[PDB]
Parts: C-alpha cells; structure tokens; sequence
C-alpha cells in the first residue's frame, strides 16, 4: 500500500460515449498519508491546498514538464505524467511487478 | 509518444495538422533536452538530471526560460536560494552568510 | 566637472608636478598620492590611518594577510570579491561586478 | 495576539548602511496557528508549504496586486501589501487602535 492512484471520470461532451478523466488523486501513505490531487488544467493540490508546482518535499517530487504537463515522482519506483486534459501516464519500476491492482491490472 | 517510448521519433506534425505552436520567443523542437531549459537549472547546477530528449517548446540555444515563460540570457536569469527568488546582481549579507546573484546562480 | 590647469591648490590639497610626475598632496588630511608617466598610481598614508583605513589598498596594519577586508566587513580569499565590494557607482555610471580575464600561459 | 508580523532584515548591499527587509513572517493563532511567510521575489509560503495564489482559507485571503505585489488580508481588520523587494505596507482597522506593539508602535 505504498501508493494508490485514483481517477475521476466524467462525461466530456454531449455524447453519452464521450467520457474522460477530469482529475487524478494520488494517496501516499509512506509520505505521512499525504493526498495529492492533479487538477484539470494541470494544477496540483496537496492535502487540499493549491501548491506552486516545483515541489521536492520528502520522497515526493512534482515538476512542470516542457509539455506543461505535470510530472510527479515518488522515489525511483513510481512516476506519473498528467497533461491536465485527461491524459495520465503512470510508470512503475519492476519493484512493483505482480504487486499492482486496479484498472491497470 | 508510444513510438518515442520505443525510441522511434516521427515527424508527424505539419501545418495541416496539430502544429505545436509555441508562445513568443520560444521555438518548437521535435526533440530537445529538458535538463538545462529553466533558470532554476542554473540556480541548482549540481542537481541530478538524466531525463531524455523530448518534444516541446524550448528557448533558442543560448537562452534560458524565465518565470514569465520569456526567454532570457544566462546573465538575466533570477537566482533561487532557500526557495526564495532574487534578481540579477542582487546582494544580501547576514551574520550567517554573504551572497550575490550572478549568471542565475 | 570643470577641467583645471596644473599646478593647482584648493581646499588644502596641492596638485602639482614632482620629478616629472603628476602629484596630489593632502598632508593636512595626512596623505599624498602620485601618478607616474606609465600611469602607475601610488598613495602614501601617515600613521594617523594605521589600522583605520580600508579599500583596495588594504587595511594598513602589521599584518598583510588580514587585508582583503570587504565593505561587508568579512574577509575573503578572492581579490575580486574584495575589490568589487569596494566599487562605487555614481550618476555618471552604475557599474558591473568585474571578473578575472581569460588566460592560456 | 490575534496576529503577529515579523520582518527579516539583511544588508541589501556591500555598503554597511544598506539594510532592508528580505522576508516577512505572519503568525495567525486564530487560523489554527497558521504561519505565513512572504518571500523575496513576491513568493508566499504557509506552514512551510509553497502555496499558489490566489488563496482563500477561512478569514485569510492572499492575492496578487496589479503591481505584482502580494496582498494579504485576515478578515477586514488586518491587511498587508508586500512588494517582494523589501517594501511592506501594513493596514490595521481602528479595532486595533491602541492595541499594537512592535517597531510600528
Ligand atoms: C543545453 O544543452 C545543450 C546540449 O545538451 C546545448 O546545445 C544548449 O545550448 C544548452 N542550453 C543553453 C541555454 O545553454
Ligand atoms: C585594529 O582595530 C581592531 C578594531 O577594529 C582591533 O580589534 C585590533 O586589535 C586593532 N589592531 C591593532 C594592531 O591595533
Ligand atoms: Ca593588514
């Protein structure tokens, strides 16, 4: 349970089949159970408070990608890249191989 | 992006589709190095950075990127100390330290 | 801001030729200075200023190694930090921090 | 003790007499004893977290002025305006008349 990633999905057009991620939530129990929300428009909040994005406290790091996408890291073994427009890429090191659960298997 | 994850870079953008039009002063690159783009990179030049060359908007080869998103020569970058921001040629002196901002450091 | 012909004397200063070289005496204040034909400066201080002076010419005491005292009152190991610390800007020009020249010897 | 405001003064030049405020710290016991730091370069932190403006948190509000100065308000009775370059203006309503102490009397 070193990390948990959750997505908020919403209808993203008039169509019923147009559904996309609005925001992302990362819970980090090892980081004193901090909750990081990645918002629409590539903002970030930590424990509900909006943060100036270059953040490096503890094992957590958050940064502006040159794409203006939010990049998040939590040691070497977890990384994330959130575009603010419903695209989320999650990278795990082989340390998590076989250990994961959720929609990404 | 999946191609680039497998190390194949595709020149797929063109004026008929999906040009990554940059803000003024920046230039598009299909692949640019991220680690030395920001003025913060000058202000923390000993930091670890190993990230690969990637697509985005970059400053022209002699210029760094400022908080305003504008591109500035190295001599015009602000300096970052204790998470606090100082202008070029700023001085401060104190019972613990005496320091000055030059070349973004 | 007015050009004046040599020899000259005002406010207790005497400005004159001595030994073919331009001299500027102020021994009422307790100093004398000269510029030779090669443009070398020199300054002499009376013992009135022993351990009571500062600037690029040092602090005038038995020690030679406690020179390089900055206007910030610190020592420094770097002659350019010392000398730039004693830089004086004016309405005629406001001046940059100088640095060592390049070399290849 | 409903509020306290503290200033950090540093020698803002090589000149001995050039002393100015580098940063401001505000303690707000009624707001769960929040500590707000207003930083050089007009940045803001709260309880050590670098917050992103605008901010609202109960009675506390923090905002960028058109001057790019940080404006802070704690109810209608305390207001502050920090320029990030050592200028700090503090406005108190007559509720505090006769009740203050510190360098502003
Ligand atoms: C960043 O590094 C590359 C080489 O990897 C260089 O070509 C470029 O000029 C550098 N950027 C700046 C602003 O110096
Ligand atoms: C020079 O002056 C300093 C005070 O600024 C004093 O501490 C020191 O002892 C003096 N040295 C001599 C040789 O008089
Ligand atoms: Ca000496």
């Amino acid at each position: 349970h070193s990390f948990s990633i959750v997505i908020e999905t919403v209808q993203c057009a008039d169509d019923r089949d147009a559904v996309c991620t609005r925001s992302v939530t990362v819970r980090l129990p090892g980081l004193h159970n901090s909750l990081v929300k990645l918002k629409h428009g590539a903002g970030v909040a930590m424990d509900g408070q909006d943060v100036q994005l270059p953040l490096l406290k503890g094992d957590l790091r958050i940064q502006h990608t040159v794409t203006a996408s939010v990049r998040l890291s939590y040691g070497e073994d977890l990384q994330m890249d959130w575009d603010g427009r419903g695209r989320l890429l999650v990278k795990l090191s082989p340390v998590y191989a076989g250990k994961t659960c959720g929609l990404c298997g | 992006a999946a191609c680039a994850g497998r190390g194949v870079r595709v020149a797929w953008r063109e004026p008929g589709r999906c040009e990554l039009n940059c803000p003024k002063g920046q230039v598009y690159l299909q692949c640019g190095t991220p680690c030395n783009l920001t003025c913060r990179s000058l202000s923390y030049p000993d930091e670890e950075c190993n990230e690969a060359c990637l697509e985005g908007c970059f400053c022209p080869p002699g210029l760094y990127m400022d908080e305003r998103g504008d591109c500035v020569p190295k001599a015009q970058c602000p300096c970052y100390y204790d998470g606090e921001i100082f202008q070029p040629e700023d001085i401060f002196s104190d019972h613990h330290t005496m320091c000055y901002c030059e070349d973004g450091f | 801001d007015q050009r004046v012909s040599m020899p000259y004397a005002s406010k207790g200063l005497y400005l004159e030729t001595e030994a073919g070289y331009y001299k500027l005496s102020g021994e009422a204040y307790g100093f004398v200075a000269r510029i030779d034909g090669s443009g070398n400066f020199q300054v002499l201080l009376s013992d009135r200023y022993f351990n009571k002076t500062c600037g690029l010419c040092g602090n005038f005491n038995i020690f030679a190694e406690d020179d390089f005292m900055t206007q910030e009152g610190t020592l420094t190991s770097d002659p350019y930090d010392f000398a730039n610390s004693w830089a004086l800007s004016s309405g005629e020009q406001w001046c940059e921090r100088a640095s060592p020249p390049s070399s290849s010897c």
